């Protein structure tokens, strides 16, 4: 049992016709103090998987090292390490899900919520969630922390059920993700303007976008707001 | 302080017929007031014509089902591919559950199948492993909404034959698979209306001598 | 410890074609101990019926209170109180004890004498009105009652059909609750006749 | 205090109440009468927290005696019981509530019927053929459910009461030092001095 | 509250309101009390100007204060009810605290004390 | 819950109710509170459902191993002590049991041992365990004799559960009867309390407080 | 909150962010924390929104009634009315208020009223959760008798840093200028102050 | 509960869902959360349902008396001031969370109130358990100079987000439009996207199914003549 | 369990122990023997937490019986008591301590003297002329202090014991259902079947 | 504590106050919080003195043994050894350490290790109770590739403000300069830095 110290906020993601998108801001909070402004919370594994992590940053760095070691280990005595016997998103998730549930069962959890996004060998989209309790679930859209409350409602308007996935293009999906990140910046007190976004497509592969910013913000209407009720000036 | 347990909601229902058995459950997964997934399968085919569902805390539920599926596998290795009977599976699950008596799987488990005479069978477990064979059993969030309805419409409780006025009970006539599914659907439709954690979808697994079949039905998504 | 489930009991009300029905069990207990099988929970002031679940002392107190108030109402108004008006009186009376409430779950049922329209309503312990078209439930087996009513109910039932529906709703709900049962009563209410029926049920 | 029983038969009400008074470690008295006569044909037994029991019982007694003098008329058992209930129902939401349970046995001279009312400290009233408070019902109700008839004589009621007390003396851990038994009928209230 | 001193002394040392209260007693129907060797009897007059009266329900002139003490009066009928009520309450209060009924002298002393209090209290006659 | 067991001339009667509750919610009316340890030994179920089920079927395995090794039926004294010694090892861990281990052997005769999760092991003639135990004791104590017939003893056990089922909110559903002889136990059926109550009321003249 | 008031040559300027919080959820991103209790006596609010709104409304009522009887009140008088409420109800309030005003006789004045209910007259004042991160910056960069443009830059830069580090602060930077010339409202958006 | 308020060109609109709950159980499937303070001042309530109506009717009653006393149509700032001072006095114990909207001779207004009496001003607001789902939609689609038709669309879309995504909210959408120089139009059940499907079976019983012990006529009439 | 007494007279030791066993609400048994024979001339009574009492008593019994077989010799009461004390003194600092109080009555065949040892669950041993555990001493010691003589006969010891039990039955709130009395002397251990 | 490490053109400089606290009592006013784990790898200590001393002693032992086998360790390596202890014993430690070192290949590097046990490589770092008050100042005044004299002034001014506002910080300002030229110790007394 511990308490999280340096923490990372929402991770958001969704499926589209040819793959999956995932995003997370670059902030490491220390309580209310916005302490670390250059933290990467999306960690790619190979060219077909991206693991997005929220929660305790020290535990995130541990998980990051486990995944790095996992790639090394898979390559040992494996001539097909970069082909048929490469790491799949489903392999990487199940491994993490095992660790998370084992750690909660020893009453010493990795204080995180994790979303594994990727594309399988046969082209199928993979998107699944796991947290400090070892709870897992899948859905066309997935989000952690605040994202669950604010991002999912917006992303579900694009892909509401399974049959909406083939009808959703990568342009429409990325647009929806970027808009969700803006909304989170408006409303989450532990979020930042800077974020990273990753696309995993069955045709064009893994595109990793760093140093993105929330733009096209509406603030002008603030000038007309005066007082809290009766004040006119 | 760290709390190792959570509640993923959900509701499940097992009914045993004359020569069949059904195990149903909604596909909604939740925490507090949020929806995690509108379709997260909760009832599983475990092989040997046995279906299983462990409702409650999904991490413990998934762990248990995974371990039982494993137990079926090793039963085949160790005992010359012998079919695991539903009664044997039930006793095995008790030992899996009681193994963690002092740090329990926070789930209410139900399995369904056919017994060794070909008749329908359902077994029900508590979190620590006590189990009963039963004819009709709902579990989870909306269990209290469903069971009274089943008592009335399956077992014909409090129903007497017109004209006699309480003297003659309504006879317990056997229900077909089509008739049972109607009652399952109406149970979940009613539960969906009045319980916030129930909705999205209904998945039913039917078990006969021919094997395991699936049926899916939409539920209200609010 | 929890005041609303010391004594136990349930009430249910339904609407039909030109009629309403209200029903309750007869149990009073001290937690596990069954004390009385003749504790009726449905009262009436003129043609307006009131069922009350929850802590029994408050059930008795509120009945005496509304009898008091509806009697003074009748003397001054020179007419019997109507269900819609009475509902507002219950709501007012409960909310005046906002921070020291009666631990009850009242249910109003009746037919408006002028319009002939069937009416039912429910309240939480603090006064909030739930005025449903179909049915109202209350008590320690409210969950069970919601399950029965939601499946068994259909609109525009004739008085004698409505009797069977509400009776089966109560009985099967009560049998799945430890603190309810020990007998039951059903009121069938029409514009100018009311029939009261005691039901035969298991006594455990 | 501990055990108080009541049974209504054909033509009378019988109340039985324990004699022991315990101050934690020791039994200070073994002859205590846990009852008060409210009117010539109405008796009230009681049990609850120390001090509050007698204080309440005597307060009720004074009020009923006051009513009797003012109107030159004895209130019905039903009327007395309702008054008692209201006082307890008032008490439960007070600063410091009366922690007192009571049984009211009376003979209604108008209707020529015996009546037994059970009221707990919350103000929960029920009319019964037989009643009790505390754990007393847990031991005795299975016997009363079996043997009780509405047309029992007073002597049959006392015999059924003896069977109840015997079961209490066998299975209860506490020694309540026997019971004082009183009968309420058309002729008034009297004590059974050998029990 | 109304505080006016209605009962006051006059130059000749009389309290007229108390004396006029006695004139009201003079007007009232006659009452008599006689004690024997082992009994007391209270006699009372009923003026026969009022017939068509219902004697079953009409307030009787003699009133029980307790089971062992009685009170009769002459003067204002409405006023007597207030003294009788106070006396009846005090009788039960004495039984409750002293565990013994009032003596006739004690009950008299109480009622007389109430009467006196109303001769030097503000706002009352 | 209400479970009882008493010794008499013809052996042992075991009678139980069938209700299981989670708070006020009635989970089951068809629970089996008599564990069939083997063809000669019975155990009752009160307190923890799993604890009683798990450890009394385990007890049956130990009794089977005993008679394989010793070529002789295990005594009720020895069988009860295997269970009591086991739960005593777990004392403090939070086990919940209140059971009667019932049997009939040559050397002992009809024997009943009350076994408790806090280690208690008592031999006795009449035992009654559960939330409705006090109600059942009343009927038992006032009607019990050693020289009861098998028919009358079976009824006494049935009637005592009914007394509890009626008054105790957490007891009911149905009554399960058993008669334990030297040659083994004999099952005497499941009896719905709803139907049994009215039947007994009419035939016996009891429960005049209840309208029927 | 991040709030501050700064006296300068021509009078005084009040500054504030616009974020209101219930936990990590930003309940209002465009809040007006600069509040008017009199024509040229304003205040900055931090702590419980309910408490500071209730207090500010009462003070406005007191100063309106003061004005009807005794003419325009001093800034010191306004601060005393604030103090009286905050001190006498310290057990039931969570309010940190900065009072700023402009007289012609006294010119620009600033009074800070922390939790306890004490009063402190200062050349400039900072308060709110975000103020902790700019004690160093403000102490090094404050000068007396600054110009209007310098003071606006000082407040803009200061609150910019407070917003950058404090999660509880954010949104637009509101300002209110109090001089002989009158009352001027200013607003500065994220795209402006973040790049500073 | 999900409730929203949206300003537009010539007025203001408020909306709400119609689900009220007792823990995880739905007490009423078609609850009315849009309350009237005065003819052209309406508010939506979340939190303790008894408190939101009680506090609305008390202030509404006093607002009516005030309107009669002053011979003037009531103002929203009057309702706001009276509500906040009442709620502050009770220190949050009266669990009323309100969105107050209306039109008056001053113009159109939109405020929110919290249980502790804290208020705020805005062009778009949301309250309740589904406020985050609703606010996400409002932050995505709100703009300045909305028309009446656009505002109703945005408001109901925000409530829908609450209905579908928040378990505390459900069933129908209620709307109330308050435009300047016009009567306020209360649109009860403006959307009905949650009708229950026909059941597989009828559960009407044969007459005489229920066992009966006694029957009797209840005397509801008064004492009769002759 | 509840009351256990002991008294050492001229030529014997007498132990008295209650018969009741209570499971909270009900009295499950009224004939329970709270004692074990450790050796032919040594008896141990006990009282404490349920389960632990018998488990401990039987464990001690087995160990003393084992010693008797190994050496073909009976340990002295003093030797047995010291062994018992050490086991309890060991127990008190364990993970889960035995919550058991005991009295050890024995007749030393070497010294031809009766001996009574009182040991509580902490391992506190004292040799006494008369002893008790729990609240039993509070009621009985004032009588024993007055009447006790070292040269009492066994019959006089039993009479003084009856007076002690009578006082317990009068002033104790709990009904302990009488006592089983056992005598330890040169001829061994026997039970007084009428008391 | 107020501690900081700053990289500059020629290497890196560590800075610290000298106050150690047990409550309001200053248990040591001349403490040395700049500690050596290797020739040109030092650290700044904040939090529990016992914990940070125990950790620093273990790290020094590890790096001494590393040196005997594999030659001079990197600053990254030193930070990893610190992290391994802080992360794996997070439940039982209260330590906030800044690691600073000079390689010839990598030049000046700074790693900050907060409570959780996470590692963050930064151009400069601040920590300790007094750091909260200078986040604004340091962010506005830090530049990359400063000179030695500029960096000393930056640290001196920064810790001066931290000391001014934080009661837990005080005493002398110690500094340690790490460059190719070697290891230089600096000290600055109150009379010097207070008047800044
Ligand atoms: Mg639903
Ligand atoms: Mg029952
Ligand atoms: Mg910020």
């Amino acid at each position: 049992t511990q308490q999280p110290i340096v923490t990372g906020t929402s991770v958001i993601s969704m499926k589209y016709d040819n793959g999956v998108i995932i995003a997370a801001d670059n902030l490491g909070s220390y309580g209310s103090l916005l302490r670390f402004n250059g933290v990467e919370r999306l960690i790619p594994v190979g060219d077909n998987t991206v693991v997005g992590i929220s929660g305790d940053i020290s535990d995130m760095q541990h998980i990051e090292r486990l995944l790095k070691d996992l790639v090394t280990e898979n390559a040992y005595d494996n001539p097909l390490a970069d082909a048929e016997e490469a790491l799949e998103p489903s392999y990487i998730f199940e491994y993490l899900a095992t660790v998370m549930y084992q750690r909660r069962s020893k009453m010493n959890p990795l204080w995180n919520a994790i979303i594994v996004a990727g594309v399988q060998s046969n082209g199928d989209q993979f998107l699944r969630y796991v947290n400090l309790l070892g709870v897992t679930y899948s859905s066309p859209t997935l989000a952690t922390g605040f994202g669950a409350h604010m991002a999912n409602p917006l992303l579900r308007k694009v892909v509401d059920r399974e049959s909406d996935i083939p009808k959703t293009t990568v342009q429409v999906a990325e647009e929806a993700i970027v808009n969700a990140m803006r909304v989170l910046y408006y409303r989450d007190a532990r979020s930042s303007r800077n974020f990273s976004l990753a696309i995993i497509d069955k045709n064009t592969g893994l595109t990793f976008k760093k140093n993105l910013q929330v733009e096209n913000m509406k603030w002008d209407f603030a000038k007309d707001i005066k007082g809290y009720g009766t004040q006119k000036i | 302080q760290f709390n190792p347990y959570g509640d993923n909601g959900g509701t499940i229902l097992g009914i045993a017929g004359e020569d069949f058995a059904v195990l149903a459950g909604d596909t909604r997964n939740i925490t507090d007031y949020s929806i995690n997934s509108r379709y997260e399968p909760k009832v599983f085919d475990c092989g040997d014509n046995i279906v299983m569902s462990a409702n409650g805390f999904a991490a413990d539920g998934d762990a248990l089902v995974k371990r039982f599926k494993n137990s079926v596998k090793w039963y085949h290795f160790d005992h010359n591919d012998k079919k695991l009977s539903i009664n044997s599976a039930a006793r095995n699950i008790q030992h899996l559950l009681y193994g963690k008596r002092f740090f329990p799987y926070y789930v209410h488990t139900i399995i369904a199948g056919l017994d060794e005479d070909g008749k329908g069978a359902v077994y029900s477990f508590d979190p620590v492993g006590s189990y009963e064979r039963e004819q009709c059993r709902a579990g989870g969030a909306a269990a209290s909404l469903i069971m009274p309805f089943l008592d009335n419409q399956v077992n014909f409780k409090n129903q007497y034959e017109p004209g006699t006025n309480g003297k003659v009970k309504k006879p317990l006539k056997y229900l077909s698979v089509e008739e049972v599914i109607k009652l399952v659907r109406d149970s979940f439709t009613s539960a969906t209306e009045r319980h916030i954690q129930v909705g999205d979808g209904l998945e039913i697994l039917i078990v006969t001598k021919d094997g395991v079949r699936k049926e899916f039905y939409e539920l209200k998504r609010d | 410890s929890d005041p609303s489930s010391i004594n136990g009991g349930i009430v249910v009300a339904m609407t039909g074609k030109d009629c309403v029905a209200i029903a309750c069990d007869l149990r009073l207990g001290s937690q596990s101990l069954g004390v009385s099988n003749k504790f009726e929970k449905i009262f009436h002031y003129g043609h307006v019926f009131l069922g009350i679940t929850g802590l029994a002392t408050d059930v008795t107190t509120l009945n005496e209170m509304f009898r008091y108030k509806t009697n003074l109402y009748k003397l001054k108004e020179e007419r019997a109180i109507e269900p819609e008006t009475f509902t507002q009186l219950v709501s007012s009376s409960l909310y005046e004890r906002r921070f020291g409430p009666y631990f009850v779950g009242p249910v109003v049922a009746g037919i408006n004498s002028k319009s002939g329209k069937p009416f039912i309503a429910g309240f939480d312990l603090i006064g909030c009105i739930d005025e449903a078209k179909d049915f109202i439930v209350s008590g320690t087996a409210s969950d069970q009652l919601f399950g029965m009513c939601e499946s068994l109910y259909e609109p525009n039932l004739e008085p004698e059909d409505l009797f069977e529906t509400i009776s089966q709703a109560l009985l099967n709900a009560a049998d799945r609750d430890a603190l309810s049962g020990w007998g039951a009563v059903v009121y069938i209410i029409k514009k100018d006749e009311v029939v009261k029926r005691y039901l035969k049920m298991r006594q455990d | 205090m501990d055990i108080i029983l009541g049974i209504r038969v054909q033509d009378s009400v019988i109340l039985a109440s324990s004699k022991a008074v315990t101050r934690g470690i020791s039994v200070l008295k073994d002859s205590d009468d846990k009852t008060r006569q409210l009117s010539p044909h109405t008796l009230m037994s009681f049990a609850g927290e120390a001090g509050d029991t007698v204080q309440f019982a005597e307060y009720i007694q004074a009020n009923i005696q006051l009513y009797s003098i003012r109107e030159d008329y004895e209130l019905s058992p039903q009327a007395v019981s309702s008054f008692v209930r209201q006082e307890l129902a008032k008490s439960i939401r007070s600063r410091r509530p009366y922690q007192v349970n009571v049984l009211i046995g009376g003979y209604d001279k108008k209707k020529n019927k015996p009546e037994l009312y059970q009221i707990d400290y919350l103000g929960t009233k029920v009319e019964l053929p037989y009643g009790a408070h505390g754990y007393s019902g847990f031991y005795t109700f299975s016997l009363l459910d079996h043997h009780y008839r509405p047309d029992m004589t007073t002597e049959e009621g006392l015999d059924l009461l003896k069977l109840c007390v015997q079961e209490l003396e066998k299975r209860m851990p506490m020694d309540f030092k026997g019971v004082i038994v009183k009968i309420v009928d058309k002729d008034g209230i009297r004590q059974v001095d050998d029990f | 509250g109304y505080d006016r001193a209605l009962s006051i002394f006059s130059p000749d040392g009389h309290i007229f309101q108390v004396e006029y209260a006695l004139e009201a007693v003079k007007r009232g129907t006659c009452a008599v009390g006689v004690k024997g060797k082992n009994c007391v009897v209270l006699g009372c007059e009923r003026r026969s100007t009022l017939k068509l009266q219902d004697t079953r329900i009409t307030p009787s002139k003699v009133s029980k204060i307790d089971s062992h003490v009685v009170l009769s009066f002459s003067g204002l009928n409405a006023d007597s009810r207030i003294l009788i009520e106070k006396a009846r309450v005090e009788a039960q209060s004495h039984r409750l605290t002293l565990e013994d009924p009032v003596t006739v002298e004690y009950l008299t002393r109480y009622v007389a004390g109430v009467q006196q209090r109303y001769t030097q209290s503000g706002g009352v006659r | 819950t209400t479970t009882l067991a008493f010794r008499f001339q013809g052996g042992i009667i075991v009678a139980v109710d069938s209700r299981a509750t989670a708070g006020n919610w009635v989970a089951s009316q068809t629970v089996k509170k008599v564990i069939e340890i083997n063809p000669f030994l019975l155990g009752t179920m009160a307190g923890g459902a799993a604890d009683c089920q798990f450890w009394e079927t385990w007890l049956g395995s130990q009794c089977r191993l005993h008679e394989l090794r010793e070529k002789e039926r295990i005594s009720v004294a020895a069988a009860s002590k295997i269970l009591s010694n086991l739960v005593y090892q777990y004392k403090g861990a939070g086990l919940s049991m209140g059971t009667m281990i019932c049997g009939y052997t040559r050397k002992e005769g009809p024997t009943i041992y009350y076994v408790d999760s806090d280690g208690t092991r008592l031999k006795g003639d009449i035992f009654c365990v559960g939330s409705g135990q006090t109600f059942a004791y009343g009927v038992l104590d006032s009607n019990y004799k050693w020289d009861l017939s098998v028919e009358d003893a079976l009824y006494l056990g049935k009637r005592s559960i009914l007394a509890a089922a009626h008054r105790d909110a957490y007891s009911g559903g149905s009554v399960n009867l058993y008669h334990v002889t030297e040659d083994g136990w004999i099952y005497h059926g499941n009896h719905d309390v709803g139907e049994l109550f009215w039947k007994v009321k009419e035939e016996e003249g009891s429960f005049n407080n209840v309208i029927g | 909150t991040s709030i501050m008031a700064v006296t300068f040559k021509d009078g005084v300027i009040l500054g504030a962010d616009s974020r209101t919080t219930t936990g990590a959820y930003i309940a209002n991103r465009v809040t007006d924390k600069l509040t008017r209790v009199h024509d040229k006596i304003w205040c900055c609010r931090s702590g419980s929104a309910a408490d500071t709104q209730a207090i500010a409304d009462i003070v406005q009522y007191h100063l309106e009634l003061y004005t009807s009887q005794y003419g325009t009140p001093s800034t010191e008088t306004a601060a005393s009315v604030f103090k009286e409420l905050c001190y006498e109800n310290k057990d039931n309030l969570t309010a940190g208020i900065i009072v700023a005003g402009y007289d012609d006789k006294n010119k620009g004045e600033v009074y800070t009223i922390p939790l306890g209910g004490s009063v402190h007259k200062l050349p400039y004042a900072i308060a709110g959760s975000g103020s902790t991160f700019i004690y160093g910056y403000c102490d090094k960069n404050f000068r007396e008798n600054m110009s209007k443009e310098e003071t606006v830059d000082f407040i803009k830069h200061s609150l910019s840093q407070a917003i950058k580090w404090d999660g509880s602060s954010g949104g637009v930077i509101r300002m209110v200028v109090l001089t002989a010339a009158g009352v001027e409202r200013l607003i500065f958006y994220p795209d402006e102050y973040e790049q500073l | 509960t999900t409730i929203v308020g949206v300003k537009f060109n010539n007025g203001v609109v408020i909306a709400a869902d119609t689900r009220s709950t007792q823990g995880p159980i739905v007490a009423d499937k078609n609850c009315a959360k849009l309350h009237r303070i005065s003819p052209k001042i309406w508010c939506a309530g979340a939190g303790t349902a008894a408190d939101t109506e009680a506090v609305t009717q008390l202030i509404g009653s006093n607002i009516e008396l005030h309107s009669l006393y002053t011979s003037r149509e009531p103002r929203v700032v009057s309702a706001l001031q009276m509500l906040k001072q009442h709620l502050f006095k009770y220190q949050g114990h009266i669990g009323a969370y309100l969105i107050v909207a209306g039109v008056d001779p001053t113009g159109s207004h939109l405020f929110s109130i919290h249980a502790d009496g804290s208020t705020d001003v805005g062009y778009y607001l949301s309250l309740g358990s589904g406020s985050l789902a609703a606010m996400a939609v409002l932050e995505s689609h709100w703009k300045q100079d909305l028309t009446k038709e656009e505002a109703i669309k945005l408001a109901s879309d925000a409530i829908q987000a609450g209905i579908w995504n928040d378990l505390g909210s459900g069933s129908n959408v209620d709307v109330c439009v308050m435009e300047i120089g016009k009567d306020a139009e209360y649109l009860r059940n403006y959307l009905t996207p949650n009708v229950r499907e026909e059941k597989q079976k009828s559960y009407k019983f044969p007459r005489g199914t229920t066992a009966v012990l006694k029957e009797s006529i209840v005397n509801i009439c008064d004492i009769q003549e002759e």
